[PDB]
């Protein structure tokens, strides 16, 4: 209790220190610098901002207790800011209230004094000009009381804090957004902002009122402005359009908007993920699987990261549904052997010709397909494991009895061996002859129609991607 | 409005300007080659 | 203004024009 | 999934069908997508009441695609019901459509109008007018020479 | 209330008149309320639960006098009741076997893609149970690979409603694919195999298919023609797709600008 | 930097596809050699 009564001054002032400093500086630099920029949808204080977003993703979520960031809320809440000279005392009361909060204990105001943490931008007719900084001002106060995740009593005023960001959207929508791109600094605030606000309502039921709204949200760029803003809307419509069933698909089919064209390397490469898992519910593979492919060599900056293995995981699905299969764990990592080795289990029956195999694992983690949603590879995976097995005996056998291999590969009948080796040449696998009359398949072989137009064609597309390679190195090293 | 958002997607347009800024530097590596 | 500060903005959209057609003539001429 | 629905001889399910698209239409923007050439019979009928609403909801949902051509035509021919509504931010876009195929419009008429006119839709001409209304009546006169200029 | 909504309900309707009165009845229903959720005042769709229920035996009454795009119109509206935007979806009569109806005749469409992101809306109910849902793609299961008879033992096998207008074009549509399959290496057959796959002892239809389709109708076989490609002048075509492709490399290789 | 959002969560390779092939069946295949040679 002493012990304890030395540890607790040292926690509050480095966290008052370098939290403080870091919007004191970045965001300085943001809200007075976005006045020029002539790219201004965000700041190089705007992507700084991005960082200390992520440096607070693990160093604070909470409101913080043991009063460090309880009396930042209602420091850099208390802000008018009307015009330059009016802004030096609160320059020195940036140190005034530490000297506060040093003199005294703070006074942590949680969900009492959080709508009364609203009305300080209104303090003596205060501004709304800068909208960046309240709206930044909006969002890392009002973020970190969604990463409080309370669930209590305050999810109405973690609803009204984003009623007060719709009024931010109102002087989004409204304020004078011509050249400062205050509403683009507000569209990377925005995507933030509507991640948050959507974890609220994965929190809470369907917001179909809200999906009313994200699509007003979206379609109010284009014409507006046209920069970023659909993208992050567009794979924050996506969200939950993948996860409900109904229409929405043949959407992304239609959506002329696919291409935003960059979006830092982030929700471009997974929103080639997301358009790859909506392209494979439809059976279609080949266009699914290079960018399911792209996706996962696009974005790969961790060492098991999680969403890297969900992609990981998904990519190989079209795979055991093509017929040609690699070996997953060319990525395996230590937080991962839980992860891949049921799915492991499950490529290892398919790459065999064995049905009674792969027959087994549906009953066996139907439970795990319940957690996964891909019910969809049991309905027809058996298809093509029967043509992998029937691939791979006809590549072995130069004249097979059907009343062996059906017997063989469990079909309990020879009769149907003619139905199935007869799609095996229908369906363009197998050119094997047969006679009806004794039940016999022989098989032939040849060359050189391969060598004629087979490989030709892979090579074209090599050298076109080796090109590509080249374009792109020379359009991108020409910066200087 | 209408003679509002025409200047904002006609100053869109700037990326030609870093094409410019591209060829000119282009420009420069080779006339002081020569 | 905004009459103006929209005219004068074809201007410059022509003088990009320009250059672009330029530089293009001049990175062949100079090889030669 | 109201489309067919839009397949019954009476008005009385096809107004009902207009009530609920421009309701549901916020969910299924881009349904008509599929529904184009049944909006056409709804609209092009001369023995069809409402016909002029299937032009409107036609001119809501070639916005959503972005087809500003198709959307112009329904500018035109969606009506009086088009005219009257122009408290939104969809009035800036239909006047966007318009106004700038009115401009080149006088471009072209700024070569041969002495013969070979093409004939001008009096809503096509009705908005530049009744929209410069605005102009004329809320004190501006700046945004008012600068459209009669552009008018040519 | 309600005047007289389930009247001719359990016996029959051999008559389009009373169908008649019945379809105007769903326009008063649609003059009266919605088929839209109608926020304020869930419980005001007694008219709507029972709505419903004359829409399954106006669906009943579709299948029985075909009405094939109307039915589909009926299905659309009951599969949105039982995708409904407000989630208090209370049970109903035939929910479990009309969206079977759906799958069949979406199946006999070869609306494959449509077969299969339908299958998304009802996670275990298409998979752990409902037989009349999971029977229709255990049957689609069969008509994976190549399984002729075995399907038709499925189909010779449904104690449930008719299916019958659809499982039919469901016969023609493998009479088609035995019609299509012929043509592979089945070099001889005897025609009474061919009679028991196909369908119809000695029909006319052994007519139909080998003077429609080919295989000679001789001594007790159907014979098998040959024919080849040999890849003769094409030399040329692989010549002149190497003009286009290398002309593309030459082509890339040669920008500059 | 690139925090990458969380809503969601030779020596080893090639004889781990021959591995794939020797997994289910024969796994320590040498005693069925001694085990069949008596068997026929």
């Amino acid at each position: 209790p002493p012990g304890g009564g030395e540890q607790e001054p040292p926690p509050p002032p480095a966290p008052q220190d370098v939290e403080m400093k870091e919007e004191a500086a970045t965001g300085g630099g943001s809200t007075g610098e976005a006045d020029g920029k002539t790219a201004a949808a965000a700041a190089e204080h705007s992507q700084r901002e991005l960082d200390t977003v992520t440096l607070e993703d693990i160093k604070e979520h909470v409101k913080q207790l043991e009063k460090a960031v309880s009396g930042k809320e209602p420091r850099f809440v208390l802000r008018a800011l009307r015009m330059l000279p009016s802004t030096s005392r609160r320059l020195n009361h940036y140190v005034l209230y530490k000297a506060v909060q040093g003199f005294f204990t703070s006074n942590n105001a949680t969900r009492d004094f959080l709508l009364p943490f609203l009305e300080e931008p209104m303090d003596t007719e205060a501004d709304l000009q800068f909208r960046p900084r309240t709206g930044k001002a909006a969002s890392t106060p009002l973020l970190p009381e969604v990463e409080a995740y309370l669930q209590l009593l305050v999810v109405i005023f973690m609803m009204n804090s984003k009623r007060y960001k719709e009024a931010q959207k109102i002087s989004d929508d409204l304020m004078q957004k011509i050249s400062t791109q205050n509403r683009r600094a507000l569209d990377l605030v925005a995507a933030k902002c509507y991640y948050y606000h959507a974890r609220v309502y994965e929190f809470l039921d369907k917001l179909d009122v809200v999906r009313s709204f994200l699509h007003a949200r979206l379609r109010t760029a284009t014409l507006r402005h046209d920069a970023d803003g659909q993208a992050t809307l567009l794979n924050l419509l996506l969200r939950n359009y993948l996860h409900y069933s109904l229409y929405d698909q043949a959407e992304k089919l239609v959506s002329k908007s696919v291409f935003p064209e960059q979006a830092n390397n982030n929700e471009w490469a997974r929103y080639l993920y997301y358009t790859g898992r909506i392209k494979a519910i439809q059976l279609e593979y080949s266009e699914a699987r290079r960018t399911m492919t792209n996706a996962l060599r696009k974005a790969p900056q961790h060492t098991a990261v999680g969403f890297k293995q969900t992609v990981h995981k998904l990519l190989i699905v079209v795979e055991l549904l093509l017929g040609e299969i690699p070996d997953r764990l060319q990525f395996r990592q230590p937080s991962l052997k839980r992860s891949l080795m049921p799915y492991f289990l499950l490529t290892q029956a398919v790459r065999t010709g064995n049905l009674a195999k792969f027959n087994q694992v549906l009953d066996q983690f139907g439970e795990k397909f319940q957690a996964d949603g891909t019910y969809t590879l049991i309905i027809r995976l058996r298809h093509n494991v029967i043509k992998t097995g029937v691939r791979m005996i006809s590549l072995s056998y130069s004249r097979i009895s059907l009343a062996d291999i059906a017997q063989k590969l469990q079909l309990d009948s020879p009769e149907d061996a003619e139905f199935i080796v007869a799609k095996a040449i229908r369906d363009g696998v197998i050119e094997a002859s047969i006679n009806h009359e004794k039940g016999y398949v022989q098989s032939k072989e040849m060359i050189d129609i391969y060598s004629t137009r087979e490989p030709q064609l892979a090579f074209h597309q090599r050298i076109s991607f080796c090109l590509d390679i080249h374009n792109m190195s020379v359009k991108a090293m020409r910066f200087p | 409005y209408l003679s509002k958002i025409e200047e904002l997607q006609l100053i869109v347009n700037d990326k030609s300007q870093n094409l410019r800024r591209l060829q000119a530097q282009r420009n420069e590596l080779n006339a002081k080659v020569r | 203004d905004l009459y103006s500060r929209y005219k004068k903005l074809q201007q410059e959209l022509e003088f990009l024009e320009v250059q672009e057609e330029y530089i293009k003539d001049e990175q062949k001429n100079l090889k030669k | 999934g109201i489309i067919s629905l839009l397949d019954e001889d009476e008005p009385q399910l096809k107004e009902f069908a207009l009530h609920k698209l421009n309701a549901v239409v916020n969910d299924f923007w881009a349904e008509i997508s599929e529904s184009v050439d049944k909006i056409e019979v709804l609209y092009e009928d001369e023995g069809f009441r409402s016909r002029q609403f299937a032009a409107l909801v036609a001119s809501k949902v070639f916005y959503h695609l972005g087809a500003f051509e198709e959307s112009l035509n329904y500018a035109l021919g969606a009506g009086d019901l088009f005219n009257v509504n122009d408290n939104s931010e969809y009035v800036e876009t239909i006047i966007a459509k318009c106004i700038d195929h009115y401009t080149k419009q006088c471009v072209e008429n700024a070569d041969l109008p002495e013969g070979e006119k093409k004939p001008i839709d009096q809503r096509l001409e009705g908005i530049v007018n009744k929209m410069f209304q605005r102009c004329l009546d809320d004190h501006k006169y700046k945004q008012a020479i600068g459209i009669a200029l552009e008018t040519r | 209330m309600y005047e007289q909504l389930k009247g001719e309900w359990n016996r029959k309707s051999p008559n389009l008149s009373k169908c008649g009165e019945e379809l105007g009845r769903l326009k008063l229903v649609l003059l009266e309320l919605n088929f839209l959720p109608t926020t304020g005042t869930k419980l005001t769709k007694q008219q709507l639960i029972l709505a419903r229920d004359i829409l399954e035996i106006g669906a009943q009454w579709s299948i029985l006098r075909k009405d094939i795009p109307s039915f589909e119109r009926y299905m659309a509206q009951l599969k949105c009741y039982y995708f409904d935007y407000k989630e208090q979806l209370p049970e109903s009569a035939y929910m479990h076997q009309l969206l079977g109806l759906n799958l069949l005749f979406l199946l006999s469409q070869n609306r494959v893609a449509e077969f299969h992101t339908e299958l998304e809306r009802l996670p275990a109910k298409d998979i752990q149970t409902n037989v009349y849902i999971k029977h229709p793609v255990s049957l689609e299961q069969y008509l994976m690979e190549g399984s002729y008879n075995k399907v038709f033992l499925a189909k010779g096998n449904i104690p449930a409603e008719s299916y019958t207008f659809f499982i039919d074009i469901l016969l023609d549509t493998i009479r088609d694919e035995i019609a299509g399959c012929i043509e592979k290496a089945y070099e001889k057959i005897l025609f009474t195999e061919a009679t028991r796959i196909l369908f119809f002892n000695t029909p006319k239809k052994m007519t139909d298919y080998a003077k429609k389709r080919g295989w000679v109708l001789g001594p007790n076989n159907y014979y098998s023609f040959a024919s080849q490609q040999q890849k003769p002048e094409d030399t040329t075509i692989p010549s002149t797709e190497l003009a286009k492709q290398v002309i593309e490399y030459a082509r890339q290789l040669e920008m500059i600008v | 930097m690139s925090e990458k959002k969380q809503p969601v969560d030779e020596d080893n390779w090639d004889d781990d596809n021959v591995e794939d092939d020797f997994s289910n069946q024969l796994r320590a295949e040498l005693e069925k050699h001694g085990y069949k040679m008596e068997t026929s």
